[PDB]
RNA sequence: CUCGA
């Protein structure tokens, strides 16, 4: 169920790799499609992971 | 033999200079005024070994030691 | 503590539903290849070689 | 539109309009290399740059110089298409003027004795190619950028993990271009240390001292004076009040009548405004304030004695006494703050062991270079070479322009050696940083990171060379002989060809080109790695490096990297990046004036873009420019948040300036993850050339400029009309005013068939125009090898069903159809190449006859009378192709075969067969045979009649060449004189050759028939000499490796099918393994008949959020279902009004659509020739961040009679029965994969054990079986088998007297374990035992 | 060194 949030709920809280968490969220989602600078702030978490 | 193989490398230098392309044996032979099968027999006794522990590609893992096939053993179907 | 060893194979796996618990597929030029002592054992007995 | 883009307009679903289009995507390969190679008198770029900062080089004892003129580039001898043949090196002689003058001995400053000037060759340089792709030993390398630190100063400071209790510790360096490093560091004492070169530490100011400096001035250029006065036996100090600020008041402060402040008192600010208010001046102190405060200058008894205390010591009261008592009104103290001026300098100067000046240096030698005894001749040297020296210490423009702008200077040139006013400026800002302001600095800011691309590389390399020869020439000038020396004898051409043929060769940045695409070669070049020299490692690199730093934004791309071990080392360069003038990363912007976003642009670096704040590519806008939704979001200062319209300063360019060239290419690349979307652009850049090419119904719109710019299609330089069409050449008319005044107006373009990559596919260029049809600038001429109309197509689309279909699909595998295999839609075509060389041995030379031992005639079938292989037969696996024997030394014989060959009289004599054999499970077909030979040995027939046909074709092109070049240079000399003079039939009922001689009047008209007269008598020439070099070229015998008779190389050509085994992938990180390859009639099938040809599994979404494969699937549907009305419409042949009718409601769909195209002004036969490339399907453009949403692909389906939710209600195959939900059927854009199935299976029962180890070899190529590493040997302990456990140890493995048991036992019938200790035991004891350390068993 | 799991 945490995956299935990832495509209809938005995204929840994106962090920058300093560890501490940007204010405003990733308000769009999967199906939606995301926004130029969403994009690049989803891009910390999945190049850390 | 260190001397013969001297004249024909300070010949090679002075010919890159004059002619600006690399010397063949045959050219080579009518500076030395020597055969031209001489000059091929001592173009060969040259190049000092490779060391077996060195790595082949750019890598650290894969040494030239790990390439060298055994011939001289007998193979299982032949014997 | 590891060596290379003789009578060995290797090559991309597949999926295939049809086989039972204990059973593998297994291709007819890696069997040829890996069973060679034992068809000439097989084939010197039979006295077709 | 164009001509050549009136067939098949890729519809455009982008919204956004665009300011500026994609730039060429080799510039920072080619314009860095034309700034190694062009002659520069003033900016000093390349070569001229390197002679100059090492020549004029003088003599030793200053008797003559070497001075440098000019060089030249001569020309190449061999050009790009035959090194690639015979495998040398392409380049270009390197020549030099140089002039070595000799200045008399006698004479004060005398050069006239002699001038001697004469041109010297010193090595070569490799050429690069047009498209930069370096030739080294024919194989075509590419070198890559680098991204390493940019010299200057730099602030560091760790976040604590030193000390305990935090603590942290600013350090600071100095980086050059070229020298030691100079190090300055803190400790938990407050002290400062100097660590030059990463040596042992050293107290700091011992570098102060060393530049000629007493400790009066080292106090007095770091610290700031409190005077004292001392007037009738009164204890006043001097008080500014800016001094005091925020201390204890342990006294009272007084003035003439108003006590400004209170006593035990937390001075606050008000306190400081009301002393700053009246009057500050003297302030009677107590005696006891002074003990505890450190001198200045050195106070010294002025009438008798000798000093009473030197600087940096405290007043005591008994001090103060002896000053008071020899007569002193001015005392200086350092004025030391707790918290704000520390005294870190003044705790410095006591552990400071030196006192003087030569007392220092000798501090350095004895850090630098320990355990030799100082001289003062050598102590003054090191330090002076150290850093200030032209040659040892360099920044080198670079690093002076960071140097300047750290510590907020103004100038920018500056001399490449430090200076005495460098280290102080870096040494007050680091005490500035420890008490508090200013800011310590980070690594991973792209304007402290520089690119370094080839022709950078190249110089620092040619420097090397150049100084590895320059240590032998300035020698040579002092050995004697300075009346007969000519200057070429004291230069050799080893050193500086070495050096640059080691970087072009071995380095790891000149690394191996991937040549398997149009896309890999073009996304290898703009290529960032920061490994090599001078960067980091793999072992040594942490989470911080292989992060996305926020300054990342639009010049290096954050999902196009490799996911290995290296995942955020090798970066790549985003598509608008341009490399700036030092090296920094700039991108493109556009200008906000007074909320009117204009269409000039600026180039901004990664330090100007922090200071602006720059909205998003996103942002709305109306006509003529404004901010519509007048609070829009932004990016200031590394953040984002919103803003207003008036505050913002810039703009983005467009919505692909952030990702890189191999991602933008996906679709839907906004609905996809972060994961899976970069494997869909690495997976991208493996894709197989297929059979014949195929567009793809859902692009993004960069297919046009990837394939054009990749330079694998053949383009026209001028624009006209097309006159002859082979599959080999092309013929291209040219139009009038696009021609040059003495030229005769016709290009040939040769096109190249069939050859070999460096993958091994293939490499074949098909014409795309046809006869006789206009041609403007700037068009793709002919498809190469993944292209198709100018357009990149990697792979194929074909039917797509997400069901779980019997297991056969279970975990990413993928079903496929039998009309996949059938129509040939997958099958590649694979060229290999086979050698087979001919050595000396000492026992006689070998051999290549086609006489061989031991096999009969059938192997012997396809050898010709030569022994090698006829063009165009077909082998199978182990066929011989050349039939080489090879001279055996006689041996022993056992006495048993010593009895059979006295029973029969066969007597096998010292030949023996050692050929060249196809290797196993490889078809194909012999298309090339190329066969090299020493001089002095007599060629064969076959390399005889090979070099006949050479000499033909040799012939034939140049004839060619000549035949149709005259024959439009007439016809361009009878445009001007038909004209001019009018005589239809006395032009033409002479000798054409007597054009020439016939003459018009006295005009302009006959002055260009003369121009045409003489381009034609220059044409009868250029002929005749390219023809006596050609056959130069061919019939001299060919240069050999040492001990090399003959060369033959067979070309095969291997054609491959799907099998189940090789890995097919989709655009969007979804790889796959064939796993069955089914009946036609087992898929499921619609209620209409198709069949599905690939049925992929659903299961994969959830799991991993690459919801974009869903959406290209209801769109590539919604295409084909147009591209099928069409064909619908087109075989009833219905009119040409109904086509204008429907293709003009199918080319305007979206909203508010960028392109505009109507098929009014379309002629009523290129609308045939339009909706005849459609029959196919309508392709659709689809940009990256400027997608097609969810409605417009239910308003394309509702135009072609489809289903709106894109779910259909598909049938069985087997059984008859429908499902029961509805099922997705669509097109996805599949590709195919390099990893085959034929190159990974490997088997091996016996064979090539190795020399020491005795244990069998690895490779596959080198037959060798796989290893069973300590991860299964402690799998196979905890199984308990032990029995498998001795037998994969010993009889299988490394026993000698084990395996030719073993085999004997098995071959006889009966499995016998038949154990011995390994041979790789008693090599173990061998080597222990060599230590003098005696091991034995009991 | 580049690539694959």
């Amino acid at each position: 169920a945490a995956q299935i949030r990832q495509l209809a709920g938005m995204r929840g809280l994106m962090a920058k790799p300093d560890g501490s968490i940007i204010e405003t969220p990733i308000t769009a989602n999967f199906r939606e499609g995301l926004n130029v600078l969403q994009y690049f702030i989803s891009t910390h978490g999945a190049r850390k992971g | 033999m260190i001397e013969t193989i001297n004249k024909l490398n300070r010949i090679s230098r002075q010919m890159l200079q004059e002619m600006g392309r690399e010397p063949t044996p045959e050219e080579l032979a009518e500076r030395m005024l020597m055969p031209e099968d001489k000059i091929r027999k001592v173009l060969k006794i040259a190049k000092e070994p490779i060391s077996m522990e060195t790595p082949i590609g750019d890598d650290e893992d894969s040494h030239l030691g790990d390439f060298i096939e055994d011939t001289t053993l007998e193979l299982p179907l032949d014997s | 503590l590891g060596k290379r060893v003789d009578y060995s194979g290797r090559s991309v796996i597949t999926v295939g539903p049809y086989l039972r618990l204990h059973q593998c597929g297994l291709p007819k030029k890696m069997a040829l290849e890996l069973f060679k002592p034992f068809i000439y054992g097989k084939l010197e007995l039979r006295g077709l070689a | 539109y164009s001509y050549t883009e009136k067939k098949r307009i890729r519809k455009d679903f982008g919204k956004r309009p665009q300011v500026l289009d994609v730039p060429y995507l080799l510039s920072i390969q080619l314009d860095s290399f034309q700034k190694f190679i062009e002659q520069d008198p003033e900016g000093q770029y390349g070569l001229e740059a390197a002679f100059r900062s090492v020549f004029p080089i003088q003599s030793y004892s200053g008797n003559s110089e070497l001075q440098y003129v000019s060089y030249r580039l001569g020309e190449p001898v061999f050009d790009v298409q035959e090194c690639q043949i015979r495998g040398v090196t392409y380049s270009a002689p390197l020549r030099v003027k140089l002039r070595l003058v000799i200045y008399e001995r006698e004479a004060p400053e005398g050069t006239v004795k002699d001038i001697k000037e004469q041109e010297v060759y010193m090595g070569e340089i490799p050429l690069m190619t047009d498209n930069g792709t370096f030739v080294i030993n024919g194989t075509e390398r590419v070198i890559v950028s680098q991204l390493h630190r940019s010299p200057g100063v730099f602030f560091d400071s760790d976040k604590g993990k030193t000390h305990s209790s935090g603590k942290v510790l600013y350090n600071a360096r100095i980086i050059p271009y070229r020298g030691s490093w100079l190090d300055f560091e803190f400790d938990p004492k407050d002290n400062l240390f100097v660590r030059i070169d990463r040596r042992r530490k050293l107290p700091a100011t011992i570098i102060l001292r060393a530049l000629n400096y007493t400790t009066e001035q080292i106090l007095d250029l770091f610290f700031e004076k409190v005077i004292f006065e001392i007037r009738d036996n009164k204890l006043q100090m001097e008080l500014v009040p800016e001094r005091l600020r925020g201390e204890t008041a342990s006294f009272d402060i007084e003035a003439n009548g108003k006590v400004y402040v209170e006593k035990g008192r937390r001075i606050t600010a008000r306190h400081i405004r009301q002393l700053e208010k009246d009057d500050v001046k003297l302030i009677e102190v107590p005696v006891e304030y002074i003990a505890g405060k450190v001198v200045a200058k050195d106070y010294i008894d002025e009438s008798t004695g000798e000093l009473i205390c030197a600087a940096n010591m405290e007043l005591s009261l008994d001090l103060l006494a002896k000053l008071s008592q020899s007569g002193h009104k001015r005392i200086e103290t350092l004025f030391t703050n707790d918290l704000d001026h520390g005294p870190y300098i003044s705790e410095t100067l006591r552990v400071d062991p030196t006192n003087d000046r030569l007392s220092a240096l000798v501090e350095i030698y004895r850090m630098m270079r320990p355990g030799e005894p100082p001289t003062r001749e050598a102590a003054e040297s090191l330090f002076e070479n150290l850093f200030f020296s032209e040659d040892r210490y360099d920044l080198s423009a670079v690093g002076r322009m960071k140097f300047n702008r750290s510590l907020l200077r103004e100038e920018i040139e500056g001399s490449g050696i430090l200076s005495k006013d460098d280290i102080i400026d870096v040494m007050k800002k680091l005490i500035d940083i420890r008490n508090g302001k200013g800011e310590v600095d980070d690594i991973d800011h792209l304007g402290n990171r520089r690119i370094r691309s080839v022709g950078e590389m190249a110089e620092n390399q040619f420097r090397v060379g150049l100084v590895r020869v320059e240590r032998a020439v300035k020698e040579r000038l002092s050995l004697g002989d300075l009346d007969t020396l000519m200057p070429q004898d004291m230069i050799n051409a080893k050193p500086i060809s070495a050096a640059v043929k080691e970087f072009f060769g071995s380095s790891q940045l000149s690394q191996f080109m991937d040549q398997n695409n149009p896309l890999s070669e073009i996304t290898h070049k703009r290529r960032i790695s920061a490994l090599g020299p001078g960067g980091l490692t793999r072992e040594r690199a942490g989470f911080e490096v292989r992060d996305v730093h926020p300054t990342h934004y639009g010049r290096v791309c954050p999902i196009e990297t490799p996911e290995g071990p290296n995942i955020g080392l090798i970066n790549s360069l985003s598509v608008y990046a341009q490399t700036n003038e030092y090296g920094f990363l700039e991108t493109p912007y556009r200008k906000v004036t007074d909320g009117v976003v204009t269409d000039e642009i600026h180039y901004l670096s990664a330090i100007e873009e922090g200071n602006y704040v720059i909205a998003q590519a996103n942002s709305n806008l109306d006509e003529e420019g404004h901010f519509v939704e007048d609070l829009v979001t932004c990016r200031s200062k590394g953040e984002s948040s919103l803003f207003s319209r008036d505050q913002v300063d810039y703009m983005d360019v467009s919505t692909q300036q952030v990702v890189s060239v191999g991602a933008s290419l996906i679709p839907f690349l906004e609905h996809d993850d972060a994961n899976r979307a970069l494997m869909g652009a690495n997976m991208q850049r493996q894709a197989v050339p297929t059979l014949r090419a195929d567009k793809p119904l859902v692009g993004t719109g960069m297919e046009r400029a990837v394939a054009v710019d990749s330079g694998v299609t053949a383009v026209a330089k001028r624009g006209g009309v097309v006159q002859y069409v082979d599959a080999s050449r092309i013929v291209i008319k040219v139009n009038e005013d696009e021609m040059y005044p003495g030229e005769a107006g016709i290009d040939i373009y040769n096109l190249t068939k069939y050859t070999r990559s460096n993958q091994n596919t293939c490499i074949n260029q098909m014409p795309c125009v046809s006869l006789g049809e206009p041609v403007e600038r700037g068009d793709v001429l002919a498809d190469g090898p993944s292209t198709d109309l100018g357009e990149l197509a990697l792979g194929q689309n074909m039917r797509v069903a997400f069901m779980p279909w019997n297991g056969y699909n279970f975990e990413d595998s993928i079903l496929v159809s039998e009309r996949v295999v059938q129509e040939d839609r997958f099958t590649t075509i694979h060229i290999q190449e086979l050698a087979c060389v001919s050595r000396d041995t000492k026992l006689g030379p070998e051999e290549i006859t086609a006489d061989i031992p031991n096999v009969g005639e059938a192997a012997l079938s396809k050898l010709d009378e030569s022994g090698i292989v006829y063009i165009g037969a077909e082998v199978t696996g182990g066929d011989i192709l050349v039939g080489k024997v090879t001279p055996k030394g006689e041996t022993q014989l056992t006495p048993e075969e010593k009895l059979l060959r006295a029973i029969f009289g066969e007597k096998a004599s010292d030949v023996k067969d050692s050929s060249l054999r196809v290797p196993n499970g490889v078809s194909g077909t012999v298309i090339d045979v190329q066969v090299f030979t020493r001089d002095g040995v007599e060629k064969d027939k076959r390399a005889l009649e090979i070099e006949e046909m050479q000499l033909k074709q040799a012939k034939k092109d140049l004839s060619e060449e000549l035949q149709i070049l005259e024959a439009g240079l007439f016809s361009r000399i009878r445009a001007v004189l038909v004209a001019g003079g009018v005589e239809a039939e006395k032009l033409d009922k002479l000798p054409r050759d007597r054009w020439l001689e016939l003459g018009l009047t006295d005009e302009e008209k006959q002055n260009q028939l003369e121009q045409l007269a003489e381009q034609y008598d220059e044409l009868k020439h250029e002929f005749e000499k390219k023809l006596e070099a050609k056959r130069r070229k061919i019939t001299q015998g060919d240069d050999l490796a040492p001990g090399v008779l003959k060369i033959v190389k067979v070309y095969l050509a291997v054609k491959r099918r799907i099998q189940p085994g090789d890995k097919m992938a989709g655009r969007h990180g979804n790889k796959g393994v064939i796993s069955k390859i089914n009946p036609i009639e087992d898929m499921p099938y619609d209620e209409n008949g198709t069949p599905v040809d690939i049925v992929l599994n659903p299961l994969g979404v959830p799991s991993r959020m690459n919801i974009g494969q869903i959406l290209e699937t209801h769109l590539g549907m919604a295409a084909k279902g147009i591209g099928d009305k069409i064909n619908a419409m087109l075989k009833q042949q219905q009119e040409v009004a109904k086509l204008r009718e429907f293709i003009q409601r199918a080319y305007d769909l979206g909203a508010d659509v960028r392109q505009k195209v109507d098929l009014s002004t379309f002629s009523d036969e290129e609308v045939m020739r339009l909706a005849e490339n459609l029959r196919k399907g309508m392709p659709i453009a689809t940009p990256v961040f400027d997608g097609a949403k969810e409605a417009e692909i239910k308003e394309l389906l509702k135009l072609g009679d489809l289903p709106t939710s894109g779910q259909i209600r598909l049938y069985d195959g087997r059984t008859g029965e429908q499902f029961e939900r509805p099922v997705t059927v669509g097109y996805m854009y599949m590709l195919k994969l390099n990893h085959l199935v034929d190159d990974k299976m490997h088997a091996r029962s016996t064979g090539s054990y190795s020399l020491v180890t005795q244990q069998p070899l690895g490779g596959k190529a080198q037959f060798g079986g796989q290893r069973f590493g300590e991860m299964e040997v402690w799998a196979l302990e905890a199984y308990g088998a032990a029995y498998t456990l001795q037998e994969m140890l010993t009889v299988k493995s490394d026993d000698v007297n084990g395996r030719t048991k073993m085999y004997k036992n098995i071959v006889d019938g009966n499995h016998q374990m038949e154990p011995g200790m390994p041979e790789s035991f008693n090599v173990l004891l061998k080597e222990i035992r060599s230590l003098g350390i005696n091991i034995e068993l009991e």
